[PDB]
C-alpha cells in the first residue's frame, strides 16, 4: 500500500480505518505510531508496503527515509535502508526515494526497504552516472521569473512592485532586509502563489525556521509544494537537521536538472540556531557570535546558483533586522555583500498603513541586463532616475497611485512616459 | 473531567481548547484549558465563519453534549442574511470541518426563536411534537411527542432532547405518549376526586368549573368576592364549606409531607436490638437500606459517624448484626 | 457612579467625601490617586462605575481612556480597554467613549471597561458602518461664522474688526501672525466667547501649547468647551501626545458629522516641540530645524477642511514671529502659503496702546465670495480700497473712531458711504 494516501489524509479517516481493522484503541497515541500500527496491520493482512520520502545518511552507515509532513523527524514512520543500497545504487543524503518496503521482525522495528522504484523522480540507471552538485559551473541568471499574474488584484500589486524593484531569475540570491512588524509573511506567500501559478513546472520549497506554529499550519495548506518548517518549539538540532535535509534535497533535484526554488525565513534565526548548535571554536565577537558558526549558514546561502549544464537553484532568504540584539546585526553585516539582490522593507512606510512598504531607493539587482530586454531595462532605469530624488513614503504612495489604475507593468511604463 | 472516552491523548499531539480558568495563586500548573464548554464552538466559528465577529450575526446558544451532539443556535439582526443557510457553508463544508476539528461530533445548526416553545420544537427537529407546554412554577417544559419519528425523537440517551434540557436549563418532561398527553387537559377530568364532600345538600347546580384549581386553597381560601364570583351562591355556609375543605386539604398535605420526609416506613421490626433507637435507625435506613436483610453487608462505613454513636458502639452493633445474620443463618 | 461629577468637582468636596468614607489620610496625595481611591471605595460599597473620556491606542494593542481635565495624561484615573473591544466595535484612536467600568483585581490596577454606552455621542450601531476622515472630500467654506455679538461692548469691537478683515467660515484655515507683546490672548478669548455665544451647537476646542500655567487656569474656566492645554512645564512628549489626542478627537467628531472648531496657540511652539521630540533625519537647516520635523505639524494644520458629506473642521492656529531665533522664522515661512486666511497684528500699533492692532492692509481671506453676500462683499471691497492708501496706525484709529459710534457693521458700512 502507498504511504502518501495515509500520510496526507486527516487523522479522522486513520482513526476510522484503525477501528475498522479491529485493533487496539488507536486514537490514544501520536499520529506517527498510529500510522505505523496501521501499516503493520495492513501488511499482516495484505501485500507489500509502498513508501517514499527523503533519505538521510548518518555517521553510522545506514540511512533513514523520512516524510515531508513531519519535517523529516525521527519516529516509527521512518524507513530503514541498509548500507547495501548505499553501496549498490551509491545513494547520497537528500535522495528522494520511493519504493517497496517490508515489515520488521524481532530485533527491528522500522520498515526495511525491499526494492527502490523512483530515485529523485528518475530511473536508477539514469541516476547512476550523473554529475555532482559542487562540480557544476555556476553562472548568472538568464531566464527571468515573471511574478505578475495579470489579474491585478488588491494585493498582487505587491508582486508587481517587486517586479519593478527586483527582477528575479533562475539562479539569483534574494535577501529581504526588513525589521519586524513590516508585513513580509503575506509578501512571501503572494510571491510563492505567483511563482507557482506562472511557473508550475519548477519545484517550489519554503522553509519557516523559528516561526510561530499557526503560520506553519496556515501556510502548509495554502501554497503549493511541500511546506517544511521547523518552528521555535524544538531545539536547534532539529533546525540544522531540516536545513541539511532541504539543502540536500535541493542539491539532488538540481543535479537531476530541475529548477529548484527555496524560500527561507528568516535567515538570521537560522544562523542563530546554527551558532548555538555547532560547538564553539573559542573566538567570540560581541553579541555572542562565533567565527565558524556562520560558515554553515554562509554555505547554505551560497548553494544557490545558475547551473550551466541543466536547471538552476534560486534561494530567497529574508534577514530579520532591527531587533535590539547584536546577533541579527552582525548576521546582516556578514550577509550584506553576499546576496546579489537585496529588497529593503522599511518599517516607516509599514507603520503608516502603506503596503507594500518597499524601500525602492535602496533596493536593486545586479546583472539585470540578462533578465530583461533593452527597452524594458531603459524604462526601468528611467523610472529609477525619476523616483530616486523622492523620499520613501511619498514615492511609495506615488507608485501605488500610478499602479492601481493600470493592470500591467507595460501599460504602467508607457503611461509613466 | 473535560475529557472523553473517545477523546484521547498521548505526549506528542496538539490538542486545542479555551482557557477557562486561571489561578495564578495556585501551587503549580495554573493554566486550566477546557474543551467541553459550549462557547468554544462559537469561537471556532469566529476563527472560521466570516459572518460572526462583525455583529451582522449573533451566535446566541450552543447545546453541547460532548461526543453526543453539538447543536448551535444563532439569530440574524440584519434583514439580508439567513441564520443557518450562510453558516453551513456549501452543503456541509465548514460545519463538517469544525465537526472533525471537534472530533467528528454531530453538529446540527438549530434556529432558536424568541419563545421557548418554538425553541424546544426546533431543538428536537426533525421530529413531530404533539404537545409543547411551559411551566414557570416548576421551571420545566412538557414535550409530548407523537409516533412516527421516534428514530429521530429520542436516539441515544435522548440526545435530541438532552440538548434542549441542557440548553434552556430546564428539566424537560418527555414521558408519556398515550391519551391525555397534551398536559393541557391531562388534569381537567382525569382526577375528578377533588370535591369529596363540598356540595353536601344536592348535586344538580351547574357544570364543574376547573379553571380555579380546586386543590390550592391557599390563593383561593380568603379572596375578595370578585375572584370567587366564578361560582354563584357565595353565602356564609358556602364560604364555611370552602374553609372546611381547605382545612381538610391542609391536614392531608401535612400528613403527606410527614410521610414523604421519612422515606423508610419504620415499623416495629427495627428496635429488637439493645441500644437501637429512633433516629439511629432512621439515618441508617435513609443511607440507602430498607430492612435487616441489607444491613449486615456493611461495617463501620455506614453505622459509624451517626448522632449518638461511638466507634466501639458501632463495632458492637456491627458484630451483633453479623452474628445474627451471617453467623446464625436463620429466617 | 458617574466620573465627571468627581472629576470637575473641587478637590475640597473630594477630601470631605474621602474623610466621610472612613479611609486613609486622603489629602496627602495627588488628585489623581485621590479620585482613584474614592472610586475604588465607592465600587467596593456600591454599584458599577460609570466612566468616560477619549481613547488612545498604543503600539501595544490595548487602549487607554483618559479624561479632559488632566490633558489626557497617564495615571490611576485612566481606563484600560482590552483589544477585544477594538476588534468588536472596531475602535480607533481619539474615540470619545462613555460607559460602564469595573474595579481591578490582582495583576491589574486600572478600571477595566465592562460595556460601552456612548461612542462619540452616538450609538455603536450607527458608528459601526461610517466614513473615514481622509476619505472625505474637502471643499471651501460656505457657511460664514458670525463673530459679531450685537451688543457692541468695549472690546467686542475687536471681533467686529475681525469680521471686517477676515470672514471666518466652517472649514477655513486661520493663521494669526503676530509678534509677542501684541495682545492675541484676549483676542482669541473674545473670539471663542463670540463663537460660542453665536454658534453654541458646534463644539469648540482650544489648545495652549508651551503656555504659562496661569493663562491655562484662567482660560479653562472662562470659555466654553474643554480647554485642553499642554503648558511649557512638561517635555515635548506630552505636547505631541495631546496634539494627537485633540486631532483624533476632532477627526472622530467631524466623521460623526459635527462642526469642529480648534483654536491652537501657538503653532511655532508646537512645531518646535515636534522638532525636538521626533528623531532627526540627518538633514538640518539653519536654526536647528529638520526636514521631516515639520511634516507632522503640517499635517496638523492640513486636517482642517470643509467636508461635503457632513460637518466640517475649522482650525485657527496662531504663528508667533519676531522673537530673534530662526526656528519661528522658518516655521512662518513654511506656513506662509499654507493657511487660506492670514491675520497680521503688527506690534507698532500695539505698543501705541491702540487695540486691536490689526494690519488690515496685509490681512485677507481667499474665496470670501462663498461666505458673504453680493452687496456685503461690494461694501467690503470699497472699504478695503479706501483704507489701502492709508498707513497702519492712522487707518487703525480711523476705523476705531468710525466703529465706536456704530453698533453694527451694517450701519457702519452704510454710514461709511
Ligand atoms: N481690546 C483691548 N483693550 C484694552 N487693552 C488690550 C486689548 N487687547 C489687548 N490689550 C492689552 O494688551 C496686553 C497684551 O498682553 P498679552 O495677552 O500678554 O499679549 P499676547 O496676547 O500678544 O501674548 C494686555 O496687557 C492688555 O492690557
Ligand atoms: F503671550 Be505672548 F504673546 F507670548
Ligand atoms: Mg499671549
Amino acid at each position: 500500500m502507498n504511504l502518501t494516501e495515509l500520510k496526507n489524509t486527516p487523522v479522522s479517516e486513520l482513526i476510522t480505518l484503525g477501528e475498522n481493522m479491529g485493533l487496539e484503541n488507536l486514537a490514544r497515541m501520536r499520529k506517527q505510531d498510529i500510522i505505523f500500527a496501521i501499516l503493520k496491520q495492513h501488511a499482516k493482512s495484505g501485500e507489500d508496503i509502498f513508501g517514499d520520502g527523503v533519505l538521510e545518511i548518518l555517521q553510522d552507515g545506514f540511512g533513514f527515509l523520512r516524510s515531508a509532513d513531519s519535517s523529516y523527524l525521527a519516529g516509527p514512520d521512518d524507513i530503514y535502508v541498509s548500507p547495501s543500497q548505499i553501496r549498490r545504487f551509491n545513494l547520497r543524503t537528500g535522495d528522494t526515494i520511493s519504493g517497496k518496503i517490508r515489515p520488521p521482525k524481532e530485533g527491528e522495528r522500522y520498515f526495511a526497504l525491499l526494492k527502490v522504484n523512483e530515485v529523485n523522480f528518475d530511473k536508477p540507471e539514469n541516476a547512476r552516472n550523473k554529475i555532482l552538485f559542487e562540480n557544476l559551473t555556476p553562472l548568472h541568471a538568464n531566464s527571468r521569473l515573471r511574478m505578475e499574474r495579470g489579474n491585478g488584484s488588491t494585493e498582487d500589486l505587491t508582486a508587481r512592485v517587486l517586479d519593478l524593484a527586483s527582477p528575479i531569475g533562475r539562479g539569483q540570491r534574494g535577501l529581504i532586509v526588513a525589521p519586524p512588524k513590516a508585513g513580509k509573511t503575506m509578501l512571501l506567500q503572494n510571491i510563492a502563489q505567483s511563482i507557482a501559478y506562472n511557473h508550475p513546472d519548477c519545484v517550489l520549497m519554503v522553509l519557516l525556521i523559528d516561526e510561530r506554529p499557526e503560520e506553519v499550519t496556515e501556510m502548509q495548506r495554502l501554497v503549493k509544494g511541500e511546506v517544511v518548517a521547523s518552528t521555535f518549539d524544538e531545539p536547534a538540532s532539529r533546525h540544522v537537521q531540516v536545513a541539511e535535509m532541504v539543502i540536500e534535497k535541493a542539491k539532488r533535484l538540481v543535479e537531476h536538472k530541475k529548477d529548484v526554488i527555496i524560500l527561507l525565513d528568516s535567515i538570521t534565526r537560522l544562523a542563530r540556531a546554527y551558532n548555538t548548535v555547532v560547538p564553539a571554536s573559542g573566538k567570540v565577537l560581541t553579541g555572542g557570535v562565533d567565527a565558524n558558526a556562520l560558515h554553515r549558514p554562509k554555505r547554505f546561502f551560497g548553494a544557490a546558483r545558475n547551473v550551466e549544464e541543466g536547471g538552476s537553484l534560486t534561494i530567497i532568504a529574508t534577514a530579520l533586522i532591527d531587533t535590539g540584539s547584536k546577533m541579527d546585526e552582525v548576521i546582516y553585516e556578514e550577509f550584506k555583500g553576499t546576496g546579489n539582490m537585496e529588497l529593503h522593507l522599511s518599517r516607516k512606510i509599514a507603520e503608516k498603513r502603506v503596503f507594500p512598504a518597499i524601500d525602492y531607493n535602496r533596493s536593486g539587482t545586479r546583472k539585470e541586463e540578462l533578465l530583461t530586454t533593452q527597452e524594458e531595462l531603459q524604462k526601468m532605469w528611467i523610472l529609477r532616475k525619476i523616483i530616486h530624488p523622492m523620499g520613501e513614503i511619498d514615492a511609495m504612495e506615488f507608485l501605488i497611485n500610478k499602479l492601481a489604475m493600470t493592470k500591467t507593468n507595460d501599460d504602467f511604463f508607457e503611461m509613466m512616459k | 473531567e473535560d475529557m472523553l472516552p473517545r477523546e484521547n491523548f498521548r505526549p506528542g499531539d496538539r490538542v486545542r481548547g479555551v482557557l477557562y480558568s486561571v489561578r495564578p495563586e495556585a501551587r503549580g500548573a495554573q493554566l486550566f484549558v477546557t474543551r467541553s464548554k459550549p462557547e468554544m464552538l462559537i469561537e471556532l466559528f469566529r476563527i472560521e465563519v466570516p459572518e460572526i465577529g462583525e455583529e451582522v450575526i449573533e451566535i446566541k446558544a450552543a447545546a453541547r453534549d460532548p461526543g453526543s451532539r453539538a447543536k448551535i443556535a444563532v439569530k440574524t439582526n440584519d434583514k439580508r442574511i439567513d441564520p443557518v443557510g450562510a453558516c453551513v457553508g456549501m452543503r456541509g463544508a465548514r460545519v463538517q470541518a469544525v465537526s472533525t476539528e471537534l472530533g467528528g461530533e454531530r453538529i446540527d445548526i438549530v434556529l432558536w426563536d424568541d419563545n421557548p416553545a418554538q425553541f424546544v420544537i426546533n431543538a428536537m427537529a426533525p421530529a413531530d411534537v404533539a404537545s409543547i407546554v411551559v411551566d414557570e412554577d416548576k421551571h420545566t417544559m412538557d414535550i409530548a411527542v407523537e409516533a412516527g419519528n421516534l428514530a429521530q425523537a429520542i436516539g441515544r440517551n435522548g440526545q435530541n432532547v438532552r440538548l434542549a434540557s441542557q440548553l434552556s436549563g430546564w428539566e424537560l418532561n418527555v414521558m408519556t405518549v398515550d391519551d391525555l398527553q397534551a398536559k393541557h387537559q391531562a388534569e381537567a377530568h382525569a382526577a375528578i376526586d377533588t370535591f369529596t364532600k363540598y356540595l353536601d345538600i344536592d348535586e344538580d347546580f351547574a357544570t364543574v368549573l376547573v379553571e380555579e384549581g380546586f386543590s390550592t386553597l391557599e390563593e383561593l381560601a380568603y379572596v375578595p368576592m370578585k375572584e370567587l364570583l366564578e361560582i354563584e351562591g357565595l353565602d356564609e355556609p358556602t364560604v364555611e364549606a370552602l374553609r372546611e375543605r381547605a382545612k381538610n386539604a391542609l391536614a392531608t398535605i401535612a400528613q403527606a409531607q410527614e410521610e414523604s420526609l421519612g422515606d423508610n416506613k419504620p415499623a416495629d421490626d427495627l428496635l429488637n436490638l439493645e441500644g437501637v433507637d429512633r433516629d439511629l435507625a432512621f439515618k441508617l435506613a435513609a443511607r440507602g437500606v430498607c430492612t435487616l436483610e441489607d444491613l449486615a453487608e456493611q461495617g463501620i462505613d455506614d453505622l459509624a459517624d451517626i448522632e449518638g454513636l461511638t466507634d466501639e458502639k458501632a463495632g458492637a452493633l456491627i458484630m451483633a448484626a453479623r452474628n445474627i445474620c451471617w453467623f446464625g443463618d436463620e429466617a
